């Protein structure tokens, strides 16, 4: 509870903000936000934090008060469906992202067991998962025979506790293609994000990663893994040799640096630059504390300094040899001043 | 400092620690080390014999079976022994007279035993004699 | 082009080992840092310095002060000017700045003429065998004196004269 | 040592007072931001005051 | 498998509590060995300081652990030194103490390790068996004839602030020829020097290994206390899991009957 | 949960005091009775109010078991107080 996992969802919207509110439909991803069972204040808080970004220009967000009645909140996730299909339909590549759906299986509850139909597993109705699946498997990736368009989708669920093991959560584990859990002590211990690295996945790391991301830095995603698994074996051993402690800090670093602040969303030009200088130890030889303001100078740097690489690195879609070279030297740059 | 300190501290349990005294008379390896008070730097390795450390009260007197007494500058006599006694469980007559002739049947052994258990030959003797 | 601007004085820090120590260079460095952050703050948090009187007046239909309120606007187009007073300040800091930056630099190639020459006097005019020995009084002015009053005053000693050398037995 | 202490000072003298003249004239292009950061207070404030 | 984990715990606990009792039964040993022990170390090191018995310069090398096979930090810090000691000095004679120090010692270098002696942590540092050890070596290889030779010692300040520290060893050329050896006189007659080397050599390991065992009595008292904090740790995890999913299943339970009707 | 909440209090004896031996094992930092003071006696809450201090410096001390001889030694005063209560 209080997770901000809305807030999560709040900050990927956003993000149609830099490719929707030009002009490109192929880059344009039409959100629409829902709004299931939530504090009436909690949807003004959205509705602001909307405008004053100027998010509403690209997000519908179907509401449902918890004041509002049971079958309300059970059919809106029915209608950001709709909504869903009147967008991706027509052509264009489109997104949704669902809000707590917890309280919809809460709303599917108050229908089934009030009205006369008997319970099912965990005293919850037995076509949670019917319902579940009819919501996100609306979502897909349509081929060019239905004009290529798309309804990605990003449900959200609730537990108790961070509880993975549940009947709807690990049922919709099952339903959806991608997981990012959200601890309580991460959620309190050390980062505004608090997303699990290890924890979270998504079935398709390769195809549909941002080329940046994977076509120069794939070395990048392995390493991603690599260090999650090292820090995950980063408890109580002791100190077998020096690699294990270089990897060690080196990760550590690199995590301290990777939570994207909260309505910040600005991406797809340095994304890789994090791994590669910690590899290439350019940030690694900074303290772990400062990076907290090193991460936003070499930003800076490559903007109003690299600008011609770093426009490159948003547009040309790729971080070339020539390019990693040109960023080695901004990181030179970086590094020195 | 004043006086004369001794480090009686053997291996087994140390027993004197630069407490003062009037003697420390010591039965030396070249022979009878009567350092008194104060003494000159000078360290000896010790034969089988008696310590009457007199302190400012009395000499008490422990037939000693080894050690080196450093004497150092500070009028400290470093007697780390290898054995303790006391003034009175270090007197006996029995247990001074029959070990070392039992332990003569030892040497009965070979020519590097025997070598060996030669110390042990006089080694008893010691105590019954400064038993006193 | 603000990059060569901080270009040279991070080219400068780089070279700074003679220049370490600037106790008010960096902050005249932070100063100038802070107005451009400041600079790019206005520019992109700031909206235009201008009223969306096109159509927002219009969404105000009984407003009755669009008017007065985009008078006011275009009245303070020129709330105030700005402040390059720095006309004669510039001239005086340049001049000083100057005048001591060029007797630095002359010093500089002084000195490297200097080093280059004694060398030279060094590599092959150091004739450290035949060499007259009374002549190192005649090289240095104070041998001649101070070996006079080394052994005038009475001492035939000095601290440690042979710290180098030995002094050798018979044999 | 000597012509190494002079070593650093050879390509320093190329642009120390280029430096103290790029972070002297631009720190005093300031005042066109702090002008234009009053007149678009003064925006702000009037844009506001049409909003209410 | 919760419940399993959780008496698994509990008895790898019970086990922990049995040797912290055993620790504290060596312990006692060992404090008492090593309280005499510092004192008749320090009796031959009054002299070290009356005379400066700095040692110059076939150098062996040697390392501190009683008989037991390691405990936290006990017998790797040793380790540690052992292999620094071997990269640095390949050709010094290695001195094999105990087992975990033999083990390790026969690990480097098959040539540096002398003896092999086992056993030696069997309970306080006895001033005979520790005699018999150095006379042993004293008797072995020529270890007087050892130039120098570096007590790789346990340095235990107050709980387990140590590594096998080194230190230098006065020997029988080292002793008469001190600087400062000019302050205590010896005897052309009475041999002192290599008396003098022969007994600081048995000052100095006795002293070394009842601070030794001490230490490792402590690693039996500061690195099982660790294992035992994670047990307890452990344990209230688990208890609270068992306790969670006992309440839960009669919960279910009860849940599933009126269900049903 | 009702029980407690309905009662001006909680005395909660929990099971493990008393398998110490202890006949009346009330837990320390569990009881909280509101209204007590209303009801206390002036000269008793005179010694409770150190040995409320006492109870929860013990609670709060005996974490370092394993680690207790570098303990600050007014801390074993603090843990022995705790114990004699």
């Amino acid at each position: 509870r209080q997770t901000g996992k809305t807030a999560v969802a709040l900050d990927t919207i956003l993000n149609q903000k830099r490719w929707n509110n030009g002009s490109d439909e192929s880059k344009k991803l039409y959100c629409v936000y829902v709004a299931v069972g939530q504090k009436r204040s909690t949807v003004a808080q959205l509705v602001q934090t909307l405008e004053q970004h100027d998010a509403m220009k690209y997000s519908i967000i179907v509401a449902a008060t918890a004041s509002e009645a049971a079958p309300l909140q059970y059919l809106a996730p029915f209608t950001a469906a709709s909504i869903g299909e009147w967008f991706r339909d027509n052509g264009k590549h489109a997104l949704i992202v669902y809000d707590d759906l917890s309280k919809q299986a809460v709303a599917y509850r108050q229908l089934s067991l009030l009205l006369r139909r008997p319970p099912g597993r965990e005293a919850y109705p037995g076509d949670v998962f019917y319902l579940h699946s009819r919501l996100l498997e609306r979502a897909a990736k349509l081929s060019e025979k239905e004009g290529s368009g798309s309804l990605t989708a990003l449900p959200v669920i609730e537990t108790q506790g961070g509880d993975v093991s549940a009947y709807i959560p690990t049922n919709v584990i099952s339903i959806t293609d991608g997981q990012i859990f959200l601890e309580a002590e991460l959620f309190y211990k050390g980062i505004r994000p608090a997303i699990n690295v290890g924890l979270s996945v998504s079935r398709v790391g390769s195809a549909a990663q941002v080329k940046a991301l994977k076509q120069v830095a794939g070395s990048l995603k392995l390493f991603l893994a690599q260090y999650r698994e090292v820090a995950a074996f980063a408890q109580f051993g002791s100190d077998l040799d020096a690699s294990t402690k270089q990897t060690l800090v080196r990760g550590e670093r690199l995590t301290q640096l990777l939570k994207q602040n909260q309505y910040s969303p600005l991406a797809t030009e340095e994304q890789v630059p994090l791994i590669y200088a910690g590899v290439n130890g350019h940030l690694d030889g900074i303290e772990l504390s400062r990076i907290g303001e090193f991460e936003s100078s070499f930003l800076s740097y490559l903007k109003s300094n690299h600008n011609e690489l770093l426009t490159e690195i948003r547009e040309k879609g790729e971080l070339s040899k020539e390019l990693l070279a040109s960023l080695k030297s901004a990181t030179e740059s970086f590094v020195a001043t | 400092s004043s006086g004369l300190k001794l480090q009686f501290a053997l291996p087994h349990e140390t027993l004197y620690s630069g407490s003062e005294v009037t003697q420390v008379n010591l039965p030396a390896k070249s022979g009878r080390i009567g350092v008194l008070a104060n003494h000159v730097p000078t360290v000896e390795q010790l034969l089988p014999g008696v310590v009457e450390v007199m302190e400012g009260s009395n000499s008490k007197k422990f037939f000693i079976s080894g050690g080196f007494a450093t004497v150092q500058p500070d009028s400290q006599l470093c007697v780390t022994a290898i054995e303790a006694f006391p003034l009175e469980s270090f007197s006996q007559e029995n247990i001074k007279n029959l070990l070392a002739e039992a332990k003569k049947n030892v040497s009965s052994s070979d020519a590097r035993e025997a070598a060996e258990a030669a110390i042990q030959v006089e080694v008893l003797e010691n105590l019954q004699s400064v038993l006193k | 082009a603000k990059s060569a601007a901080n270009k040279l004085d991070w080219a400068k820090v780089i070279s700074s080992l003679r220049i370490t120590g600037s106790t008010a260079t960096q902050l005249s460095s932070f100063k100038k840092r802070n107005d451009e952050a400041r600079r790019q703050l206005l520019e992109l948090q700031s909206q235009p310095t201008e009223v969306d009187f096109s159509h927002y007046r219009s969404v105000l239909k009984n407003t009755s002060v669009i008017d007065k309120i985009e008078s006011y606007v275009k009245q303070y187009k020129p709330v105030k000017i700005d402040a390059s007073k720095q006309l004669q300040v510039i001239e005086s800091f340049e001049k000083h700045a100057m005048t001591n930056a060029k007797e630095t630099e002359s010093l500089v190639s002084k000195e490297l003429k200097d080093l280059q020459s004694t060398l030279d006097n060094i590599q092959s005019a150091r004739p450290f065998d035949e060499l007259t020995v009374d002549d190192l009084t005649k090289i240095k002015p104070e041998i001649d004196a101070k070996v006079e009053e080394m052994v005038k005053k009475g001492k035939w000693d000095v601290p440690g004269y042979k710290d180098r050398f030995g002094n050798l037995n018979v044999m | 040592d000597r012509i190494d202490s002079v070593s650093q000072l050879q390509n320093v003298a190329e642009t120390t007072k280029v430096l103290f003249d790029v972070s002297k004239e631009t720190v005093e292009l300031e005042s066109e931001a702090f002008e234009l950061k009053q007149k678009v207070e003064l925006a702000h404030e009037a844009k506001a005051v049409l909003d209410s | 498998e919760v419940e399993m984990r959780l008496k698994s715990i509990k008895n790898i606990e019970k086990i922990t509590k049995t040797m912290k009792i055993v620790a504290s039964t060596r312990l006692s040993k060992a404090e008492k060995a090593k309280i005499s022990a510092k004192k008749m170390d320090e009796a031959e090191q009054l002299f070290y300081k009356n005379a400066e018995t700095k040692n110059l310069d076939k150098e062996l090398i040697v390392a501190i652990t009683s008989d037991k096979g390691l405990c936290g930090s006990i017998h790797s810090q040793l380790a540690k030194a052992v292999r620094r000691h071997l990269n640095d000095q390949p050709n010094a004679d290695i001195v094999t103490i105990g087992d975990k120090i033999k083990m390790q010692l026969l690990r480097t270098h098959p040539n540096n390790i002398k003896l092999s002696i086992n056993g030696i942590g069997k309970d306080a540092p006895t001033f005979q068996e520790s005699a018999l050890i150095a006379d042993k070596l004293l008797s072995v290889m020529k270890a007087g004839t050892y130039p120098k030779i570096s007590i790789f010692y346990n340095d235990p300040v107050s709980s387990l602030s140590f590594e096998p520290s080194e230190k230098p060893i006065f020997n029988a050329k080292t002793i008469e020829q001190s600087p400062s050896f000019g302050k205590f006189e010896i005897d052309t007659d009475a041999n002192v020097p290599r008396d003098l080397f022969e007994y600081t050599l048995a000052n100095q390991m006795l002293t070394a290994m009842a601070q030794g065992y001490a230490a490792e009595i402590s690693a039996r008292r500061n690195a099982m206390d660790n294992a035992s904090k994670n047990a307890g740790d452990m344990i209230n995890r688990y208890s609270i899991l068992y306790n969670r999913t006992r309440q839960a299943v009669i919960t279910n339970e009860l849940v599933d009957i009126i269900t049903g009707a």
